[PDB]
């Protein structure tokens, strides 16, 4: 057995890593509009920002894209 | 009395140039007003009934014991008690206190670029934040920014010059250029499309233009109260040159907040 | 007649008529150069104010509006605002 | 969100407090950390969280 | 009327040591309940209220950094002693003297009316937000309208002084000849004038936080960014409140080895080194929030190179005790003392000066023990030895000589037994601002707690060292308050003493 | 006198004589007052200064050692100099 | 206002070096990855890696051959 | 007179023991002469006790007036 | 023959602007004191 975490990005050098968190979450569905539902790296980037945010924030995020309170593009 | 005079002549005046003041009731009174003034502010933040009324006659007790002050100050330097030592003890007095002024307004602007140049995740990492219609530098403020040094330069006029004729309209034209950069700012304040609770943007704007703002009417009532001393007897001493001088640490303090807010989106 | 100022006076000279008149004019240039222009555009900015309207209604986004304390010292809305422009409805 | 790299050398049980003054109740928020074996954990602590 | 409407720089200095003093006696009485609360495990004389022992400590803190040793130091003796010192014969400007005294009395006032209100603020002595923010009600606007206050007096108090210093002196008297006490109170206005503005920003931010609903320290802003301004205002802050306690022990020194100062240069230098490298190295009150490497490396660097110049102040002390004649006195005692303990305060900052060691002893009562040290031994041991010093030439009464070596030994047993062992509790892992530990923690606790006790017996015995005073005929001296009578007339300086170099 | 350039010129001199005072031909020091505080350098080290005070009517008085030797007149008018003897310029 | 002692320049070297080391760091800050105000920064991922790396190293490079020689103390300490 | 500027600058004229000193202290050659207060010790020793008294108690009222609040 | 009734700094309104404000400014703080003590610590805050 061995243990699946969210590997480092050399994008994200500092101890403050929520950048990291909120660059995943929205590299998730950025894969998702682009490159279909079953993607791989679709999934990659779901286990990656599912690994880094707190379920507080990322709940909180969801109730922000379905009141449409969401900066993003897509 | 009439050899209170005599007195103070045989026993401080003759002796050294440096002036000896009579017992006086004012900072006392300025002390307690503080008092009283900021029980009634923290009534005021948290609603309480009767509260902006006590901040008010406290903050109105406090004016009344500044001009009295202020008054007996004029009245001694037309009494000739201040050499020339004295009056340049005032301008460096008010260097001083020009500092002092200056270090608070680089704080207030430390948290500007502290705050515009590293977006949150709570801003979703964007500044300005979405929602937020940024002032430009290319409308009214720029009008702002050449009167200001109009005013700039109205005010080292009436420092060199020694008609009094001159000096008066020199004054009352850096007055009454000061008096139209505040009416100008009160449109910016209504005719903006965000508010003091709209974002770290709306909070910093308004909270380093409203201090600044404050200075300028500070200033042009200095400036104001300056020229009536001068009105009166051709002559005004430190009170003019000080004056000059505060109004320009407002010039050069204004620099620094346009090119941060205005011109740098911070 | 007899006051401390004028008793000090001979011992603090003043450093040194057509000269000064030299300076207000050196100053006056400057002053000209941005004088008349900033006082006539802002006597025209003082005819062109409050006539102009935005009806850009703002999204209530969480950085909007903050209201950690119900309302303001003053009132509800903020102060100086005429007309508030982020949506209460949302929708 | 604030990271840190722990790597831990020996199997414990391992105290703390809470470092900042935060209530009434600061006083009475500790900290213990179990340590165990990697094989133990990756074959018998996470089959506990496995829905 | 006299004490009311004051504008004599000795009556406004005499009224700020009699509000120290007042100050210093409420610091040590909420000082006797955090050690009577700390001396068992469970629940003691508070009844298990939290929220009531953190007003207590952030009351104690705020009281004797602000209202004891400031209006002693640098309100107290500087005012009375600056203008006798350089031969001015009155402040710059002697009313603003006067409400430079007067906004300390609104502020106390202010403070100890915040502890009424509601369950009173709660939050240390930094007020850190969001526990500040937090805080329903009126009392945290109270006291931090307290700090604006007192604020306010220190800069009007800074810019009279610095206006004093440059344009009253003597003549004849450079900017080489004057002691350096004066050199110490100018330097500590300087940096008054620097810092406490930045702090009234900050603290205007805290207020349109709590009361105006704006973004300065919240959800989408910054709390960091108050921890940056607070700490740049106060790590000048504690140098504030040392450098007049440098010039008394110069001052003290000096006088009882019947010998000049040892490198006057090397002293100023040293001072304005120390002022200098204080406004570049704040943030190592911040090393546990999360800076990243290179700035905690930077301000890691930094902080030791304040080693260097106070090392050399305390070596040309010693230089200036070597090859004396020294008497030892009261005040002779409390400046060895001093240097003493002063140097054990300094060698604690140097370790917590490190970052990879000050990850383990942060927030715990390791930190309390090096600023327990630093501020009872420094700046408590300088008050002090001016009293005993300057008392006769101040208030008209002598000391008994006996007494006072019963307080210094009392006051130096209870201090010392005090804060030691809170070194072993900091290692060991106990943390600041609790009134409840584990089970282990009992006997440093119990043996500083003993401590505290001796402590507050020495401030009693204190009381009863006055007595009447002895009145002689002065010839000649080194510094100009000590030609003068004791009591010295309203008018001191009558005429306006020169200096006159000596001729070929 | 010395050079009065680089002096203020409400400085009361006397403190810029050129004379060192001995015990024969001390430095005479105007007072407005029956005695009066004045400052004296080390004349082999600058930074150390010493203030004595002078009484009328008594012998001459050095202060430092191998120093000037000083006696204290009373005088109403102390000369002023710097506007009072450079403006007569004798 | 005097003859700067021999000693002051002994302490000026490290005040100097202290102040250029606190103006090159609050310089280097306005350079650095996180203080960009868009969202569009990330979106290139090879010059975003190259100047976050770039800010890893700079500062840290002079300790790499010392941090794997495990060079912690003043002393060796096994 | 008795609100003219030479009042406000010069102040009074005042010459000799002003209300109830028994000593000069504005032209004396002491401005604190405590040892021509009458009954002096008494009264320096009660203002030093009320001094501590209070310096000591407020704190204590502080601590009993927040818990009689929670008490009720 | 150098002051004119428009003159603030007039000798005949010293006693109006030194004397009078002594008493009156000097009751008003004693009262405006008292009932903002009253008012922090006995009130409830509504905000
Ligand atoms: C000047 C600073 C100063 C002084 C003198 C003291 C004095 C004492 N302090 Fe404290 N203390 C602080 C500054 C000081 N303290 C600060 C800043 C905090 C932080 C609070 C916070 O975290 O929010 C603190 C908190 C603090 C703690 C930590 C509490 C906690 O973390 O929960 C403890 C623990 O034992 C303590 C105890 C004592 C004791 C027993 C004394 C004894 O020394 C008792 C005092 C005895 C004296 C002799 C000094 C009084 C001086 C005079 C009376 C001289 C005046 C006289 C004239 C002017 C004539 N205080
Ligand atoms: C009197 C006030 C005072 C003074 C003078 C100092 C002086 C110093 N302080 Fe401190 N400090 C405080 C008051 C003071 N401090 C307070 C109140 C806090 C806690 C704030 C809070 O409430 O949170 C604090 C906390 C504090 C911290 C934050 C740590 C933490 O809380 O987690 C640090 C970190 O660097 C520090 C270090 C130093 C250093 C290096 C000095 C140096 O200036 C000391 C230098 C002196 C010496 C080093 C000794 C003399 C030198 C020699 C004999 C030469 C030989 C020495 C060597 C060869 C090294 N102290
Ligand atoms: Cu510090
Ligand atoms: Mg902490």
């Amino acid at each position: 057995p061995e243990l699946i975490t969210a590997p480092y990005d050399p994008r994200f050098p500092n101890r403050n890593q929520a950048r990291h968190c909120f660059v995943r979450f929205n590299e998730y569905y950025k894969c998702l509009y682009e490159r279909g539902e079953e993607h791989p790296r679709c999934q990659f980037y779901q286990k990656a920002y599912q690994s880094l945010c707190p379920s507080e924030w990322v709940e909180s995020w969801q109730e922000l894209r379905e009141k449409g309170l969401w900066t993003g593009k897509y | 009395h009439q050899t209170a005079k005599e007195f103070y002549m045989e026993h401080i005046g003759k002796r050294h140039p440096f002036h000896v003041l009579p017992p006086s009731p004012w900072p006392m009174l300025a002390g307690w007003g503080t008092y009283v003034s900021c029980l009634g502010m923290a009534a005021w933040f948290h609603n309480m009934p009767t509260g902006g009324a006590l901040m008010a006659f406290g903050m109105a007790n406090i004016a009344w014991t500044a001009i009295t002050w202020w008054r007996d100050c004029a009245i001694e330097g037309d009494m000739g008690m201040h050499t020339e030592v004295v009056r340049k003890n005032f301008i460096s007095g008010m260097w001083a206190f020009i500092v002092s002024e200056a270090l608070l307004f680089v704080g207030l602007l430390w948290a500007c670029l502290h705050l515009g140049m590293s977006p949150s995740v709570a801003l979703q990492m964007q500044w300005p934040p979405v929602g937020i219609e940024p002032i430009g530098w290319d409308k009214r403020a720029l009008v702002m920014s050449a009167v200001l040094a109009a005013s700039y330069y109205s005010a080292n006029v009436a420092m060199v010059a020694k008609d009094p004729k001159v000096v008066m309209g020199a004054l009352a034209t850096t007055i009454g250029l000061g008096a139209m950069f505040l009416a100008d700012q009160y449109l910016e304040y209504n005719e903006t499309p965000f508010t003091i609770t709209d974002s770290p943007y709306g909070t910093t704007f308004f909270v380093t233009t409203g201090f600044h703002g404050m200075h300028v009417l500070l200033g042009s009532l200095y400036l104001t109260a300056a020229l009536m001393m001068y009105k009166r007897t051709h002559n005004a001493g430190a009170a003019l040159k000080s004056s000059i001088l505060y109004w320009h640490f407002v010039d050069i303090v204004w620099i620094a907040v346009y090119g941060i807010i205005y011109v740098g989106q911070y | 007649g007899e006051t401390i100022d004028k008793y000090w006076a001979p011992y603090f000279p003043k450093p040194a008529a057509d000269e000064a008149k030299k300076s207000v004019n050196k100053e006056m240039v400057g002053f000209m150069l941005l004088g008349p222009v900033g006082v006539a555009f802002m006597l025209y900015d003082f005819a062109v104010g409050l006539e102009e309207e935005h009806h850009v209604t703002i999204p209530p986004y969480p950085w909007m509006r903050i209201r950690r304390l119900p309302g303001m010292p003053w009132g509800q809305d903020g102060l100086f605002e005429g007309h508030p422009r982020v949506a209460t409805t949302w929708p | 969100l604030n990271q840190v790299w722990m790597s831990i050398n020996r199997e414990g049980v391992f105290y703390g407090q809470c470092s900042e003054l935060c209530g009434a109740n600061h006083s009475f928020m500790p900290i213990v950390v179990e340590a165990i074996s990697p094989r133990q954990f990756l074959t018998e602590y996470v089959k506990k969280w496995i829905s | 009327m006299r004490w009311l409407y004051s504008t004599s720089h000795k009556d406004i200095g005499l009224l700020y040591l009699v509000f120290a003093f007042f100050g210093g006696l409420l610091g040590t009485s909420l000082s006797m309940l955090i050690r009577y609360e700390l001396a068992l495990p469970g629940r003691g004389l508070l009844d298990g209220n939290g929220q009531l022992y953190n007003v207590i400590i952030t009351g104690h803190g705020i009281i004797m950094l602000l209202f004891m040793v400031m209006p002693a130091l640098f309100g107290g003796f500087g005012n009375w002693l600056l203008p006798i010192m350089i031969g001015a014969p009155d402040m710059a400007f002697p009313r603003l003297n006067n409400i430079s005294f007067w906004l300390n009395p609104p502020a106390l006032a202010l403070l100890l009316l915040s502890t009424l209100v509601e369950q009173g603020p709660g939050t240390g002595w930094t007020a850190y937000p969001p526990l500040s923010v937090q805080h329903s009600g009126t009392s945290v606007d109270l006291a931090i309208l307290s700090l604006h206050l007192n604020g306010l007096s220190s800069i009007l108090g800074a810019v009279n002084m610095l206006v004093t210093v440059a344009g009253l002196r003597a003549p004849g008297m450079k900017l080489l000849h004057m002691p350096l006490f004066v050199w110490a109170i100018a330097l500590t206005a300087v940096l008054v004038i620097l810092a406490v503005p930045v702090l009234a920003a900050a603290l205007v931010m805290l207020l349109t936080d709590r009361n105006i609903n704006t973004a300065y320290f919240c959800e989408s802003g910054d709390l960091i960014l108050y921890q940056h301004l607070f700490w740049f205002f106060g790590h000048p802050e504690v140098y504030i409140l040392i450098l007049p306690a440098f010039g008394i022990v110069s001052q003290v020194v000096s006088f009882f080895s019947q010998k000049p100062v040892f490198g006057l240069t090397g002293m100023i230098c040293a001072m304005g080194a120390i002022s200098l490298l204080g406004f570049i190295v704040w943030a190592h009150h911040m090393f546990t929030v999360g800076l990243d490497l290179d700035t905690v490396a930077y301000f890691t660097s930094a902080t030791m190179i304040i080693a260097v110049p106070t090392g050399m102040k305390i070596f040309s002390w010693m230089a200036t005790i070597y090859s004396g004649r020294v008497w030892f006195t009261t005040p002779m005692w409390f400046a060895v003392g001093f240097i003493c303990l002063f140097t054990l305060g300094g060698v604690t900052g140097v370790v917590l000066a490190n970052a990879g060691v000050d990850m383990l002893v942060h927030d715990t009562y390791y930190v309390v023990a090096h600023f327990h040290y630093v501020l009872s031994m420094g700046a408590v041991f300088g008050i002090f030895a001016g009293v005993y010093f300057w008392g006769n030439l101040i208030t008209g009464l002598g000391y008994h000589e006996g007494r006072a070596m019963v307080h210094f030994w009392l006051l130096f047993i209870g201090v010392n037994l005090t804060f030691f062992p809170q070194h072993f509790l900091g290692l060991a892992g106990m943390p600041r601002r609790m009134f409840d530990y584990a089970d282990c923690f009992a006997g440093w606790n119990a043996v500083s707690s003993f401590g505290a006790s001796i402590s507050f017996i020495s401030v009693i015995v204190f009381a009863t060292t006055f007595q009447e005073a002895v009145r002689t005929v002065p010839r000649t001296a080194t510094t100009l308050e000590w030609v003068l009578l004791a009591t010295p007339a309203h008018h001191a300086l009558s005429q306006v003493p020169v200096l006159r170099t000596a001729s070929s | 006198y010395r050079p009065l350039g680089d002096k203020e010129l409400w400085h009361e001199a006397w403190m810029y004589e050129d004379k060192f005072g001995t015990e024969e031909d001390p430095i005479i020091v105007p007072s407005l007052e029956a005695e009066r505080i004045i400052g004296v350098t080390d004349p082999e080290d600058e930074t150390l200064v010493v203030w004595g005070i002078l009484k009328d009517g008594e012998p001459p008085r050095q202060f430092v050692e191998n120093g000037e030797f000083y006696v204290l007149k009373h005088v109403e008018y102390i000369k002023k100099v710097g506007d009072v003897l450079e403006a007569i310029e004798g | 206002p005097f003859k700067l002692p021999l000693d002051a320049y002994i302490l000026m070297l490290p005040i100097t070096y202290a102040s250029a080391a606190f103006v090159a760091m609050c310089c280097r800050v306005p350079t650095a990855d996180p203080e960009t105000s868009s969202i569009a920064y990330y979106e290139d991922e090879q010059k975003s890696a190259a100047a976050a790396q770039r800010y890893d190293n700079s500062f840290k490079q002079f300790f790499d051959a010392r941090i794997r020689n495990h060079k912690v103390g003043v002393f060796q300490n096994w | 007179e008795k609100y003219s500027h030479e009042e406000v600058v010069y102040g009074d004229g005042h010459h000799g023991l002003r209300k109830g000193y028994t000593y000069d202290f504005e032209h004396g050659p002491h401005y604190l002469q405590p040892e021509k207060i009458p009954n002096f010790w008494s009264k320096f020793y009660a203002g030093t006790g009320a001094l501590y008294a209070v310096g000591l108690g407020v704190p204590l009222f502080a601590v009993w007036w927040q818990q009689s609040k929670l008490k009720a | 023959d150098s002051y004119k009734a428009t003159d603030f700094t007039n000798p005949k309104y010293n006693y109006f602007f030194r004397e009078l404000t002594a008493r009156v400014q000097g009751v008003l703080l004693t009262g405006g004191s008292l009932y903002g003590t009253w008012l922090v610590v006995f009130g409830e805050a509504q905000r």
